[PDB]
């Protein structure tokens, strides 16, 4: 068995067109292997392609990983009159997170044809996109690829000349990071406020319009369609166990090089940001602090940073998550206390408002953070802060309530001494 | 920042508006995206879409995005009010929109809304006098990597220095439309230095596929 | 919407005149009983102790609330009126 998970070959990695070097239109793609033999596929029937991403290991990769193939099958039962849908998450919002995007303007044939093998996997008869409404040219790039397609009769009646009828249907959101979070999609694409549902229903019995859906993210749709032609267990023979396949990751930051890559899963942490970024800003040395998937997980300090993998399992036991494997890097000049409290504002400005713990727990949040960084609180209220925060965590209807405390809570279990010193500056400059 | 409307001379129930025999049609293909039955489903984009035709959404422009759809006017207000790329009142030609944001916030995004305030005269949140520009933060736009970046209008201007804002408003100052993307030394969201992945040629058709199709 | 004031059953006895006190507008009352309530555990021992004491009465059912069927998927019915236009 494999041991050390890294140095992914040009050969094996997905999203061949990451940077955008070679034509992203019908023409490249297929070159590129793209739509290639999709009608095989397709033929194979839904039980066929729902166990190739089972045995792929597959992970959603939106921030959750629950597992893809178990998710997707919620969908495999019989019509009971009404119509089935598969929604594309490509709302992308989590702060840090910026995958998607090349997604979806340089690999946008990936992402169609994801739509129709996922979407035949779940019986579904058309696929809406979710595409944040800043990214209007890369929405229109979406909607360029979709049209060749239709052209060429890959999607649409008779998609693929396979007997299945699907639609691809791009819908653009207005400004708002809750509408990445499933259910508020949903209602999102319903017309209403982008406000999250409670569960029960789960979506896969009553989704958009009240039908079943399954919500799935950019990167998820669209490795499908090569787990498929190369086989699941060849995407299995990658990362640890139950940590399976490629990953794309964005290193911003303190960085020499930030950029977006994709890389093996369970890379290192170090390796990740040395031989792709181009090291730390002054020298690993001066690494201060990583936060690993995106604003909604809680940073990690230097000593830990050293030896973790970039899995979701490995960085649970670091007492975070991979999320969306968007690497925040921050060196020793950064006032860590004030990069926080830039999150917990960014959570206060993106809250619903629907359900009380977030609406009015996340800006009292916002509130603490502001005086901390300023020193102006008491020591006392650190303790206050981190129960507060605990009273958000798994007491709100989604997960962006989640999302606030657990920043706050990384900030206080590794850098306590940090915000006990500076209340002590700020007491004695005004003594 | 107000989430209650008052009715002025020029925001009223009767300011004139009304989609162009042209987005009418566009209208009609946003509708039929979505099941019978479901033509609340159009409000966000039937609204952006007034947006792009008048600039900012009127009361009278939710009156008629309402009427339309057939839905009750408070439920368009609640999606106007409740998504912030909706103004509900007028911007300037160039909507200039700064990240601030903690990953664009640690490569220097303070250095870029310093610039834009110094070259333009005005705060964040104003509008030029002469109505051009209008100046405001957001959050992440997911291009983190291409810190510290705006977006004007519909296009992404990355890896901005003081410098390279400063020029993109002399070029719009002129009428010019700059070329959108990194203002840096790269294309996209590549390393700078040379890419460290996706060097070889890409597999063809065909490649590394299983047995039995 | 607490209900915790309906567990028990209650005797009140007919109101009577109140007036206004001349001198000051206070409400003056003749009726020795106006302030009597008492409370039982059924209304089987109310009624009893009607009976012993000699006082005509009425009985009122008691009203319980009506079971209802409640169903949070309801509100985004594909097809029928219950679907939720807000929330
Ligand atoms: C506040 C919030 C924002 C989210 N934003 C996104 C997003 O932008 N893109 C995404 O794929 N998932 C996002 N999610 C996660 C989704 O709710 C959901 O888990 C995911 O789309 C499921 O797809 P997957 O199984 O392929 O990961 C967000 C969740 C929350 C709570
Ligand atoms: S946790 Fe926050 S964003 Fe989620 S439903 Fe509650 S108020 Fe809305
Ligand atoms: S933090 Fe600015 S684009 Fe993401």
């Amino acid at each position: 068995k494999k041991t050390s998970f890294g140095s992914l070959k040009d050969e094996d990695r997905i999203f061949t067109n990451l940077y955008g070097r070679h034509d992203w239109r019908l023409k490249g793609a297929q070159s590129r292997g793209d739509w290639y033999k999709t009608k095989e596929i397709l033929l194979k029937g839904p039980d066929w392609i729902l166990g190739e991403v089972k045995t792929s290991g597959l992970r959603g990769r939106g921030g959750a990983g629950f597992p893809t193939g178990l998710k997707w099958s919620f969908m495999n039962k019989p019509s009971d009159g009404r119509p089935k849908y598969l929604v594309v998450n490509a709302d992308e919002g989590e702060p840090g997170t910026c995958k998607d995007r090349e997604i979806i303007r340089h690999d946008p044939h990936k992402l169609v044809e994801g739509c129709l093998v996922g979407g035949r996997a779940m019986g579904a008869r058309a696929a809406y996109i979710y595409i944040r409404g800043e990214f209007y040219n890369e929405a229109s790039n979406l909607q360029v690829a979709i049209r060749e397609a239709y052209e060429a009769g890959l999607i649409g009646k008779n998609a693929c000349g396979s007997g299945y009828d699907f639609d691809v249907f791009v819908v653009r959101g207005a400004g708002a990071y809750i509408c990445g979070e499933e259910t508020a999609l949903i209602e999102s694409i319903e017309g209403k406020q982008g406000k999250p549902r409670l569960k029960p229903p789960f979506p896969a019995d009553v989704g958009v319009f009240g039908c079943p859906t399954t919500v799935a993210n950019v990167e998820t749709v669209a490795v499908s369609p090569t787990i498929c032609r190369r086989g699941g267990a060849w995407f299995a023979s990658f990362g640890r166990e139950r940590n399976s396949g490629t990953k794309l990751f964005n290193i911003s930051g303190h960085v020499n090089n930030p950029c977006t890559v994709e890389e093996e899963m369970s890379v290192p942490l170090k390796e990740l940001i040395e031989k792709h970024a181009g090291g730390v800003t002054g020298g690993w040395d001066n690494l201060l602090a990583v936060i690993p998937g995106g604003s909604s997980t809680p940073l990690i300090p230097k000593s830990v940073c050293e030896t973790v993998l970039m899995d979701f399992d490995a960085l649970i036991q670091a007492q975070t998550g991979l999320g969306t494997a968007a690497v925040i890097v921050m060196d020793r000049s950064t006032d860590i206390v004030k990069a926080i409290a830039r999150l917990i504002e960014f959570y206060k400005h993106e809250s619903c408002g629907q359900c009380t713990p977030c609406r009015e727990g996340v800006d009292w949040m916002n509130k603490v953070m502001a005086r901390f960084v300023r020193g102006d609180a008491r020591p006392a209220e650190i303790d206050s802060l981190w129960e507060i925060s605990k009273q958000i965590e798994g007491h709100t209807i989604c997960a962006l309530g989640d999302g606030a405390a657990w920043p706050v809570q990384g900030l206080i279990r590794h850098f306590r001494p940090e915000l006990e010193e500076r209340m002590q500056q700020f007491a004695q400059q005004h003594q | 920042a107000l989430f209650v409307h008052r009715d002025t001379p020029e925001n009223n129930p009767e300011t004139p508006f009304d989609f162009t025999p042209e987005n009418y049609k566009r209208i009609e293909a946003i509708v039929k995206n979505y099941p019978e039955g479901h033509k609340a489903a159009a409000v966000l984009p039937v609204l952006d879409l007034a947006q792009r035709q008048n600039g900012w959404l009127p009361i009278s422009a939710m009156n008629k995005v309402a009427e339309i759809l057939q839905v009750p006017p408070m439920r368009v207000y609640e999606v106007a009010t409740f998504y912030t790329m909706y103004n509900r009142k007028p911007v300037g030609k160039y909507h200039i929109q700064v990240c601030t944001t903690t990953p664009c916030m640690l490569r220097n995004s303070d250095s870029i809304l310093e610039a834009i305030q110094k070259k333009l005269g005005i705060k964040v949140g104003e509008t030029t006098p002469d109505k051009l520009f209008t100046l405001i933060e957001v959050e992440c736009l997911g291009a983190c990597v291409n810190a510290p970046m705006v977006q004007i209008n519909d296009n992404y201007y990355e890896d901005l220095t003081p410098k390279d804002i400063e020029e993109i408003i002399d070029e719009l100052k002129a009428g010019k439309i700059p070329k959108p993307g990194p203002r840096s030394g790269r294309f996209s969201c590549e390393p700078a230095g040379g890419l460290t992945s996706l060097t070889e040629p890409p597999k063809g058709p065909g490649f590394g596929v299983q047995a039995g199709l | 919407s607490g209900v915790n004031n309906t567990k028990k059953w209650k005797m009140e006895f007919d109101t009577r005149e109140r007036w206004e006190n001349p001198l000051m507008g206070w409400a003056s009352t003749a009726d020795p009983l106006s302030n009597l309530v008492l409370t039982f555990s059924t209304k089987e021992d109310a009624v009893a102790f009607a009976e012993k004491n000699g006082w005509s009465y009425d009985v009122e059912e008691r009203k319980v609330p009506k079971p209802k069927s409640k169903s949070y998927g309801a509100n985004f019915s594909w097809n029928k009126r219950t679907r939720v236009s807000t929330k």
